[PDB]
């Protein structure tokens, strides 16, 4: 496949590991009793454990020779839940803080005192404008069209 | 006549010790 | 006929040496008497790193901006 | 003056210690001495460079007759894959008898150094054979060094010594340089390894005496006038080619195979030869570019004020650019050391990968220690020729006649590079720092498979586009139908396919997570030492904090505690905090290839793969695991070989932590100890009869911090030489 | 034009017990200082160099290493006791040299008979930069 | 109260207890998902 | 033996001669501003170059400006 990696599903490794890792969660299940506290969270680990290498087989994520998912962000279609819808999801976010940060100070700005709201955050102001991060992918557009997100003269 | 052993204690003693003692009274006195 | 910008005007500096520069300050007042040669007062809303606010600038120095 | 230093009259007059300090400290810094003038300046700078060039004749001498004195050349070139390189011998007094006994190595008769220069397989290659051919070449360069000397001592003298005009002739230089010193020197290499080299590697033994008698070519020089030039390529040696006999040995001086030599795993000779002879060439056509006295040529500043785009984008271009770099040496100092150190990083990039001396491939130390001397002085270089950028603005800028040149623009929206290479910086070590401590915790918790391993996917299309077939992207020469494979598949692709998908070399090496994140840590320390340097040297001539800061030169200790505090604001410090960062980015280099071709000459590269990830496996599976046979170079049972490395290894150790002192501990507690101190002296029976002259004094603010930056960067170096070079040659594998 | 007080010797000094921190021998070969002052009543004051000592009831003389030293010592004497001093430089071939007050008034009192020294009549930013002084003995500021 | 109030949204209490709530959003999201590497929704 | 320049910029305040653990500036009259005061450096010879004056200053760019220049026994305040 890409890079000479092999898909997990089919991967040999893969599997190696995963029945390594429920064999080592196993060997300390049988020291207790069969119904007890520590048992019961230990069968819970190794359920978790099996539930998530067969996600990782599910998903179609590819293996190396080391037997370990690895992520393609070349942009290839095949891998854009890897990196790319993520990044879509974290550069929508992190504008959305950004955003609503520069819009509260943007707006305490007028203050006689806006160092007085900026150590006693104003919260019913910033509840009003938190909400503004919704749409700051449209609001950012039109303020860079209009010219007024760059502050000129400067 | 071994080679060596006339000269690393002639560059690792004497020549040092000669080249500090000149050093010292150049760069310590009025001229 | 006074010098300088008014009292209460719109400023900002071009000395380059100056915190402020090219920064906008409000003129506080412009002495009338010649024979000085930093008339113009100036108060800024930020302090500089000597914690300082106002400070004297030449007529040149000044400009009147809106 | 009346007293040293004579080149500063107002340290002269010093009463304390700082004089010589001082003194020692400024004694090539021709600019601040007294009655300094503009001829006299070129002048010194000339005889320090014929100086300079006496020197390296007389070390490259020494080298030589060593080799060839307590060497072990004769016997090395019976067989050089077993038997070890010899330096040159010990003679140490402190040496106990087990001592003696464990030194004494290569078949010597007493304890002897292994060199690791890589001089052996350099000579080797070249031609050199005997220790005959040592000795001549030592005498020779002892007689150039002599010269060298003669030389600069001449220039001295008044009525030889040259004009100022003389040296600010830029085009002539040019000239002479690209035609002369590049080109000529080239075409002479290229044909003593027509003559000598090549034949040297084919059983014949042409010197002096005889190289007269003996045709380099069958056909000699009748091809090459002719025109038919390809007779110089038609009988290339056979790949079962012994190298210093005749057993498949052929008749071609030129060719252009692209492969190694199977034998010695090097770079073909006559591809060497012909390269040589090509760049040569070159140089030559392209040294007649610009004007001297006949007419004809370019003349620089035309062309640099012609470069002027319309629109105004770079304002007025390169118009004065000429003037303010003939005018200003220390611009043309950064110049050459940025180009050095780019060259010198190159040189160590291609060594390791393309070897060009027979049987080097095979000397891992040799080729590790070599890597790792040219990648520290390649860093040096370049911070370096960034502190000497910093130095020009500081002393030869002048603002009106770069008035809206390039120059001029750069200084004036400084503010906006220094703040986007932050950012660039902030992004990268954010990013490579979580990825490595998540990957770190995910394997604490046991689950190695939950890991967030990014293919290096670009430099593998990038290998693939260069031919190799181990990722099956089938592009460029990797391809089939490709123009750019079918274009050279009867020239040169051959060889180098066949050499790059051979994965036992380091040509091209197999690339993987690891070596990712590793990449993207070497970025990191690039982009936050060219930050601090940057910012150093653009606000070298004044900031917000300290307008008038070019009027307080390049180094000063500060500006007082006011204004909220001026600690380690002048430029100097800049380069000072970059020296840190440089030392870190470099160590991260050579960390990354010192282990990756430790893993990969034991055949484990898997274990690297794996281990890389994560910082714990670099911890542990490189620092704490290769350092076993080099902490017990000696112990409480004995010594061996290697004692001396791990001495050495905590010597590096002491020394770097010394060098905290000077860092953490400043000047004020130090002159009050030392003002009791005196009081003490002053106060004691029969050693007041003793009296100093001069007054003892703390080290001053900058010299303190240059004694700690001395001290950190030498303990870095000697601690990691001795690692280096002790976990290489303790396994030789 | 005030003609500055001359040194009195004979003048009892501070009562004082002795200090490791007192004179040495760039007092004997170089220079040393000497501060002079009244003190209406006898107290106790801390010296500059190690303890307290107390003042003599009328003139009191001391001798210090620095002019520093004196410095402090006057402005403690100043401010916190209310007292008026004066201190000199004595050299070891047996000069005195009136050094402070000056002309009789304290330096911070503008005074109708002192001239400028090392006034440039320029703002800081105007000074020439380091390439137009190149190769001459003079710097920048000098100008 | 409006004193209490006021202390209660100064920049520390205000900053931990922001911190507090997107720690607690954190760990459920990753407890109902746990082991992501991927976005497999779409 | 430190260079101190006084700059045309100074108001008078005195707060650097204040300031001055040597007593190397003075107050003279001058014409330029209210107070016909302006700082001066007479005794520059006694100057240790603690810059204290120049964090006394209120102007900005400062007023006073002290320039480390060649160093004597007195300027490196040394009592032996
Ligand atoms: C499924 C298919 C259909 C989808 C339809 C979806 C519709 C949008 C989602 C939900 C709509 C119902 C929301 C609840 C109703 C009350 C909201 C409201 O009117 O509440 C009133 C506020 C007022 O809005 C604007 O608020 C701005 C800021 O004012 C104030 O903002 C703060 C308000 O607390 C402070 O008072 C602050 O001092 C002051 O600046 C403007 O200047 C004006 O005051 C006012 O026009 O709306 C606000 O945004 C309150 C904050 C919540 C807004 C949520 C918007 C969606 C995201
Ligand atoms: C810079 C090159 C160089 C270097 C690094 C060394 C290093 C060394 N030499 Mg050596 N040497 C050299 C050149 C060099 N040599 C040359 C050109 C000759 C003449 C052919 C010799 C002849 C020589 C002899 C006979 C011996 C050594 C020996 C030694 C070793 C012990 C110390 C010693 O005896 O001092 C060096 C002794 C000398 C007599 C050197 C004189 C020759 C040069 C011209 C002196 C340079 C002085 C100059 C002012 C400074 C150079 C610039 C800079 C490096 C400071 C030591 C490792 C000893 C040894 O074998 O080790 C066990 C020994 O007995 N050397
Ligand atoms: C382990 C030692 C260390 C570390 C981690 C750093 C890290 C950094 N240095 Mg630095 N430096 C060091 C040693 C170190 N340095 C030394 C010894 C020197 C010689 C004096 C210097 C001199 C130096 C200079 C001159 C400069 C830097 C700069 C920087 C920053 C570059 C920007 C970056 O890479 O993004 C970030 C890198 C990171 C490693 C992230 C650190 C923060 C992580 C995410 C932890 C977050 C906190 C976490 C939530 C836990 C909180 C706990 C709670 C109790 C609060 C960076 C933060 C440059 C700079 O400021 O950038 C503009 C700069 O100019 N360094
Ligand atoms: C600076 C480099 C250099 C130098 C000094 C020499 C010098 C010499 N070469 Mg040589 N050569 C060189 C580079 C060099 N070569 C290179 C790069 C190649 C590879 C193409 C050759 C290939 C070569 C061959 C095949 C032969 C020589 C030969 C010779 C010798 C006689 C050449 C002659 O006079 O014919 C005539 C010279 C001219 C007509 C002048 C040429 C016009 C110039 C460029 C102006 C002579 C000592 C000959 C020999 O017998 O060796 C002893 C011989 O046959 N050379
Ligand atoms: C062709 C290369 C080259 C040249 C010609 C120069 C030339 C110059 N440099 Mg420069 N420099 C260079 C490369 C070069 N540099 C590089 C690569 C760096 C990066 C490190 C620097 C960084 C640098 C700085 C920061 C400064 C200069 C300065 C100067 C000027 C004065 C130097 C002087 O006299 O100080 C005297 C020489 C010394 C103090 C050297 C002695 C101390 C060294 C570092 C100790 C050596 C290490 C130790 C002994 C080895 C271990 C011992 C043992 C255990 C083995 C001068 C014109 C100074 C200047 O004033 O600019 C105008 C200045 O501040 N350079
Ligand atoms: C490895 C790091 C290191 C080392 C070696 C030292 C060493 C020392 N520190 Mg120190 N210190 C350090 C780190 C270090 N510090 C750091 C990082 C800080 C920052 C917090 C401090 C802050 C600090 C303070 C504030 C003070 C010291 C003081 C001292 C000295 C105490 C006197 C003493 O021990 O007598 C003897 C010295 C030693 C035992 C050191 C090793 C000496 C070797 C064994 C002798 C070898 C001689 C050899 C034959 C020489 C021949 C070589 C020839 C070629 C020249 C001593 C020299 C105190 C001091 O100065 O004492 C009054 C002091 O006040 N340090
Ligand atoms: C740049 C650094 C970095 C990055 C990129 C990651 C990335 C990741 N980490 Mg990790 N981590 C890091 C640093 C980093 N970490 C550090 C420094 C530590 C030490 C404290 C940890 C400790 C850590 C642990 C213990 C775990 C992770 C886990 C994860 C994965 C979980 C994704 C998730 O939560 O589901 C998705 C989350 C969301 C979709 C939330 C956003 C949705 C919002 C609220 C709604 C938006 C509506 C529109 C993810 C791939 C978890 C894992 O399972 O790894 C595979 C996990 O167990 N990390
Ligand atoms: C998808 C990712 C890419 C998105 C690109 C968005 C469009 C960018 C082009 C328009 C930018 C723009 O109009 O503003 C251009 C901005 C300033 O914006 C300009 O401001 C002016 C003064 O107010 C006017 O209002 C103009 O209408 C306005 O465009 O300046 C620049 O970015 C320089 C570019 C050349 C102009
Ligand atoms: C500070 C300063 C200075 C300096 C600076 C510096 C030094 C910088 C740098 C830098 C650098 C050091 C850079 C480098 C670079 C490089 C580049 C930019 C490149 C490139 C590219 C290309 C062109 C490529 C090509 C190719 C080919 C050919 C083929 C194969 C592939 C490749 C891609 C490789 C001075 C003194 C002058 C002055 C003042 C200022
Ligand atoms: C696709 C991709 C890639 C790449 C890419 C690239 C390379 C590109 C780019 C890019 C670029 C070139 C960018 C840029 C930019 C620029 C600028 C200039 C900007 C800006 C912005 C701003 C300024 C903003 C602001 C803000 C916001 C909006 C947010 C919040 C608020 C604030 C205000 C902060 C890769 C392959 C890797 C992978 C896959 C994906
Ligand atoms: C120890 C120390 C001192 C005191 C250091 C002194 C007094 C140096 C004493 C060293 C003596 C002279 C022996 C040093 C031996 C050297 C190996 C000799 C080098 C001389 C030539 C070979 C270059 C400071 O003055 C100081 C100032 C500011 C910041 C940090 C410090 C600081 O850490
Ligand atoms: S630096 Fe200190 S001693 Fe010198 S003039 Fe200024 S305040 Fe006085
Ligand atoms: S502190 Fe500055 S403004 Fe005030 S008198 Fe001194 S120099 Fe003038």
């Amino acid at each position: 496949d890409i890079a000479g990696l092999t898909p997990c599903k089919d991967s040999k490794q893969f599997a190696k590991r995963e029945k390594q890792s429920i064999k080592k969660l196993e060997s300390s299940l049988k020291l207790y009793a069969p119904d007890s506290a520590p048992a019961l969270a230990i069968n819970a680990t190794i359920e978790k454990t099996k539930r998530r290498f067969d996600n990782y087989g599910k998903q179609g994520l590819l293996c190396g020779a080391d037997g370990l998912p690895h992520l393609i962000v070349s942009g290839d279609q095949r891998h854009w839940g890897e990196f790319i819808t993520p990044g879509i999801l974290f550069l929508y976010i992190a504008g959305w803080i950004g955003w609503v940060g520069r819009s509260y100070l943007i707006a305490i700005r007028d203050d006689k005192k806006p160092t007085q709201k900026e150590i006693i955050i104003d919260v019913p102001l910033a509840t009003g404008l938190v909400f503004r991060g919704f749409s700051w992918p449209i609001a950012a557009y039109r303020e860079l069209l209009n010219g007024e997100l760059v502050a000129k003269d400067v | 006549i071994n080679l060596p052993s006339l000269f690393v204690p002639l560059v690792g003693l004497l020549f040092p010790a000669v080249a500090m003692a000149s050093l010292f009274l150049h760069v310590e006195k009025r001229l | 006929p006074p010098i300088g910008p008014k009292r209460g005007a719109k400023v900002k500096i071009l000395r380059q040496e100056s915190y402020w520069y090219k920064g906008t300050g409000s003129v506080v007042a412009v002495d009338q008497d010649p024979n000085t040669r930093y008339p113009v007062v100036v108060r800024f809303n930020k302090v500089n790193y000597a914690n300082v606010s106002t400070n004297n600038y030449a007529l040149d120095e000044v400009e009147e901006v809106k | 003056a009346l007293r040293f230093p004579r080149f500063s009259q107002g340290l002269a007059q010093d009463p304390t210690t700082r004089r010589i300090w001082f003194g020692i400290a400024t004694a090539h810094d021709f600019e601040s001495h007294d009655d300094i003038t503009e001829g006299r300046l070129y002048q010194n700078i000339f005889a320090s460079h014929f100086g300079q060039l006496a020197i390296i004749f007389l070390w490259t001498s020494g080298n030589l007759f060593h080799v060839a004195w307590q060497g072990n050349f004769e016997a090395w070139v019976q067989d050089p894959l077993h038997v070890r390189p010899i330096a040159h011998a010990i003679w140490d007094p402190h040496f106990g008898q087990p001592a003696v006994e464990a030194f004494t190595r290569g078949g010597a008769l007493g304890p002897v150094n292994i060199a690791y220069s890589g001089v052996y397989q350099w000579w080797y290659t070249i031609g050199l054979r005997t220790n005959e051919d040592l000795y001549t070449g030592a005498i020779f360069l002892l007689f150039l060094s002599f010269i060298s000397l003669l030389a600069g001592w001449l220039h001295l003298q008044p009525k030889w010594k040259p004009s100022v005009s003389w040296f600010k002739n830029a085009e002539s230089r040019l000239n002479h340089h690209l035609s002369g010193l590049f080109g000529v020197s080239s075409l002479a290499w290229a044909g003593h390894l027509v003559h000598v080299a090549i034949p040297g590697s084919r059983g014949e033994y042409v010197r002096w005496n005889n190289f007269l008698s003996v045709l380099p070519h069958p056909q000699g020089l009748g091809p090459l006038f002719t025109g038919q030039w390809n007779l110089y390529a038609q009988n290339p040696d056979s790949s079962n080619h012994l190298f210093s006999t005749s057993q498949g040995a052929g008749t071609a001086i030129l060719t252009l195979l692209g492969g190694f030599h199977p034998q010695t795993q090097s770079l073909w000779l006559t591809d060497m030869a012909h390269h040589h002879l090509a760049i040569a060439i070159l140089f030559l056509i392209g040294g007649h570019m610009y004007r001297t006295n006949f007419g004809i040529g370019h003349s620089i500043k035309y062309i640099l004020e012609a470069h002027i785009p319309p629109g105004g984008r770079l304002g007025r271009g390169h118009k004065g650019l000429y003037d303010t770099i003939n005018n200003s040496i220390h611009f043309q100092l950064g110049l050459a050391l940025a180009s050095l150190g780019v060259i010198t990083s190159l040189v160590a990039q291609h060594m390791y990968s393309l070897p060009a001396y027979a049987f080097i491939a095979q000397d891992f130390t040799t080729q590790a220690a070599l890597y790792t001397h040219h990648q520290y002085i390649a860093g040096f270089i370049m911070t370096g020729a960034f502190a000497h950028g910093a130095i020009f603005f500081i002393r030869d800028y002048n603002p009106e006649q770069n008035a809206d040149n390039v120059l001029a623009r750069m200084l004036e929206h400084k503010e906006a590079i220094i703040s986007h290479l932050s950012w660039a910086s902030l992004f990268l070590g954010f990013h490579t720092l979580g990825l490595y401590v998540h990957n770190d915790v995910m394997l604490a918790f046991g689950t190695p498979e939950k890991q967030i391993l990014i293919e290096p996917i670009f430099a593998q299309w990038i290998q693939s586009a260069h031919g190799k077939t181990s990722y099956g992207f089938d592009v460029l020469l990797s391809s089939t139908n490709s123009p750019a494979l079918n274009a050279g598949r009867s020239i040169w692709l051959p060889g180098w396919l066949n050499a790059i998908n051979e994965n036992s070399n380091s040509l091209f090496l197999t690339i993987g997570p690891g070596d990712f994140l590793v990449h993207h840590a070497i970025a990191l320390g690039l982009h936050t030492t060219t930050l601090i340097l940057v910012k150093g040297a653009l606000d070298a001539r004044g900031s917000k904090l300290m307008p008038d800061k070019k009027d307080f030169g390049y180094s000063f200790p500060c500006d007082g505690p006011g204004r909220g505090g001026t600690c380690d604001i002048s430029a100097w410090d800049a380069f000072y905090l970059a020296v840190f960062w440089m030392l870190n980015t470099i160590g991260w280099v050579t960390f990354y290839w010192h282990w990756k071709h430790i893993t990969l000459w034991q055949g484990n590269v898997s274990q690297f793969n794996e281990s890389s990830t994560y910082l714990m496996g670099w911890l542990r599976d490189y620092l704490w695991l290769n350092s076993s046979q080099l902490i017990n170079g000696y112990n409480p049972f004995g010594m061996n070989s290697l004692s001396v490395w791990a001495w050495m290894f905590l010597f590096g150790h002491l020394v770097w932590a010394t060098g905290f002192m000077f860092l953490i501990s400043w000047r004020g507690y130090w002159q009050e100890l030392i003002e009791t101190l005196a009081w003490a002296h002053e106060r004691t029976p029969l050693a007041n009869l003793i009296r100093w002259r001069d007054k003892p004094v703390a080290l001053s603010i900058v010299q303190a911090r240059l004694v700690g930056l001395v001290h950190f960067s030498v303990g870095y170096i000697f601690t990691y030489a001795a690692f280096l070079i002790a976990s290489t040659s303790g396994k030789f594998g | 034009g005030f003609t500055p007080p001359e040194l009195d010797p004979n003048t009892p000094s501070p009562i004082f017990g002795g200090s490791t921190g007192g004179l040495l021998r760039k007092a004997q070969v170089e220079e040393f200082y000497v501060i002079t002052w009244e003190s209406p009543k006898e107290q106790i004051f801390e010296m500059p160099t190690g303890g307290a000592a107390i003042m003599r009831e009328g003139p009191n003389l001391l001798k210090l290493a620095r002019k520093e030293q004196c410095l402090a010592l006057g402005t403690r004497l100043r401010s916190k006791y209310k007292i008026k001093y004066q201190f000199y430089r004595v050299f070891p071939s047996g000069e005195v040299q009136y050094l402070h007050p000056k002309d009789g008034v304290y330096p911070e009192k503008v005074n109708p008979g002192r001239q400028g020294v090392g006034v440039n009549f320029r703002s800081i930013g105007k000074n020439v930069s380091p390439i137009e002084v190149k190769f001459t003995g003079k710097q920048p500021y000098d100008l | 109260m409006r004193d209490l109030k006021t202390y209660l949204s100064v920049a520390p209490v205000a900053s931990t207890l922001w911190f507090a709530a997107l720690a607690g959003l954190l760990i459920e999201i990753n407890r109902f998902f746990p082991d992501a590497l991927t976005f497999p929704f779409f | 033996s430190h260079s101190v320049k006084i700059y045309d910029t100074c108001i008078g305040c005195t707060q650097c001669v204040r300031a001055c653990p040597t007593d190397v500036l003075e107050m003279i009259p001058w014409g330029g501003c209210k107070a016909k005061q302006i700082a001066s450096a007479p005794r520059t010879e006694d100057c240790v170059g603690c810059k204290r004056c120049e964090s006394a200053c209120p102007t900005d760019f400062l007023s006073v400006r002290v320039y480390l220049w060649h160093e004597t026994t007195r300027s490196m305040g040394l009592a032996y």
